[PDB]
């Protein structure tokens, strides 16, 4: 009783915002610097 | 009712199994309530339709 799930068709994707990256195991760190002026 | 109905598994190994259809058509039929004559009388009362 097999049925395929796909990411992008459940609701809960709504949320997330998804981007392909090619090469995640190379990659070691990732950081963003926002600057707000009050 | 509904609850019954749910507890009822949706699933068949078979997978694929051909389904009998209501006359009016499209959607299948999806089980058998047995019942006897008063009950089936005060569920047709209660239940209209």
């Amino acid at each position: 009783a097999i049925q395929y799930v796909r990411f992008l068709e459940t609701a809960l994707a709504v949320s997330c915002v998804n981007t392909e990256f090619k090469d995640l195991s190379r990659m070691t760190d990732g950081k963003i610097q926002f600057r707000i002026s009050v | 009712l509904s609850e019954m109905v749910a507890a009822v598994s949706g699933e068949s190994v078979l997978k694929g199994v051909s389904t009998y259809t209501t006359a009016k058509g499209g959607e299948p039929v999806g089980g058998v309530f047995i019942v006897t004559d008063n009950v089936l009388r005060q569920l047709l009362t209660f239940l209209g339709e």
